């Protein structure tokens, strides 16, 4: 399954970074799980993840850094509290969980540029 | 990925390369899908085997969640996927992904050329045949690198096994010395057999 996301995004003065991840739903979604991975030194790291039922607002946890909204084959990811030190490539993975068959999609990752204020 | 290669009439086991304790199965979703077609599933610990498999498949749960196909069909060849999702905290997460490829061999056994004596003077009739192979076979008779003309030939496919059976009749004169070769070509493969006659 194909997943597309912006090639580059720079953070904000605060620490907020956003971007849209769009996947190619080959059928009746219903259950989709979205995961944001941070790649660096070729070492992946979960940034956050959430499952939403196609037809509901994508809602992350409280333990969570991210936040987002869904619109069709589109998701509105918003990471927060990013320090210039965690700047890097943020891959966006999408999974079609139910009903089966199961489909997996990995985007190329958006490059997020963050700078720690003076 | 792992590659399994069994012969059309054998049993084939495709391991999920992972397992789930019985205590966990209930809160697990296991999908065995070929290409993106469902082979079978277990959800809420309940089973569901798709038609094409409905009867020749055993879901060996305790043995690495692997499936066992008992009647290998050429179509069974392909890329199988074993997805295991476990509900955790807020919702189902993938606990394991496995990929296996199945290669089914179905070569035709060496053909058998048998002859019979008919009422005709010195006109002899030899029949060539071979079956239980795949894909579709193509027979041809050769004497001296010369494609002959047979009387009758028929090729059929078993509606259940998908396997093919071929057979053909050819007549010749018992006077002259003959050296025939019954060449069968199926796919990028070939297998024949030669029949010899002398005085
Ligand atoms: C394609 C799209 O709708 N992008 C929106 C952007 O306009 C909005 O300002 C931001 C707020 O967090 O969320 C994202
Ligand atoms: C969907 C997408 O962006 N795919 C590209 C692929 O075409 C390119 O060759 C590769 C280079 O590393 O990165 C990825
Ligand atoms: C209880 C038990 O026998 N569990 C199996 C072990 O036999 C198998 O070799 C291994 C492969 O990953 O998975 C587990
Ligand atoms: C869906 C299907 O093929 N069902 C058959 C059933 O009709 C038959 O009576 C039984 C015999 O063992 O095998 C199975
Ligand atoms: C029964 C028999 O001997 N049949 C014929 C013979 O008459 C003929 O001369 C020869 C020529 O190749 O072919 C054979
Ligand atoms: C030499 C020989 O065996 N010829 C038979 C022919 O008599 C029969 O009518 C036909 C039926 O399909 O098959 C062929
Ligand atoms: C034209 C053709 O396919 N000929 C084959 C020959 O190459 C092979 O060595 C033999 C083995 O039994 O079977 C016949």
């Amino acid at each position: 399954m194909h997943v597309a996301q912006p090639a580059v995004v720079l953070a904000s003065s605060r620490g907020i970074a956003s971007f849209v991840c769009e996947y190619a739903s080959p059928g009746k979604a219903t259950e989709v799980r979205v995961t944001v991975l941070r790649q660096a030194d070729s070492q992946v790291t979960e940034v956050c993840a959430a499952t939403y039922m196609m037809g509901n607002e994508l809602t992350f946890l409280d333990d969570s850094i991210c936040t987002g909204t869904s619109s069709g084959n589109q998701v509105n990811l918003t990471i927060q509290g990013l320090r210039a030190m965690d700047t890097g490539l943020y891959i966006c993975k999408v999974e079609l969980m139910y009903p089966p068959p199961y489909y997996l999609g990995i985007g190329n990752g958006a490059q997020i540029y963050v700078i720690d204020p003076e | 990925v792992i590659h399994v290669t069994k012969e059309v009439k054998e049993v084939a086991t495709l391991s999920c390369g992972h397992n789930v304790s019985v205590e966990e199965l209930a809160q697990t979703r296991i999908y065995w899908q070929k290409e993106k077609k469902m082979v079978l599933t277990m959800m809420s610990g309940d089973m569901n085997i798709w038609p094409e498999y409905k009867n020749r498949t055993i879901f060996d749960i305790t043995n690495n969640l692997s499936i066992v196909i008992l009647a290998l069909r050429p179509s069974d060849e392909g890329t199988y996927e074993c997805v295991v999702l476990k509900y955790e905290k807020d919702a189902f997460k993938r606990e394991h992904l496995a990929e296996v490829t199945l290669s089914v061999k179905a070569d035709f056994p060496t053909p058998s050329i048998s002859d019979f004596e008919i009422p005709t003077s010195n006109i002899r009739r030899i029949i060539c045949s071979t079956s239980g192979g795949f894909p579709e076979p193509h027979l041809s008779w050769l004497e001296n690198g010369e494609e002959l003309n047979a009387i009758n030939t028929t090729v059929s496919q078993d509606p259940e096994t998908e396997l093919y059976a071929v057979s053909s009749k050819l007549d010749f004169n018992m006077t002259t010395n003959h050296s025939f070769m019954c060449l069968i070509k199926y796919g990028h493969l070939r297998v024949n057999q030669t029949f010899n006659w002398n005085t």
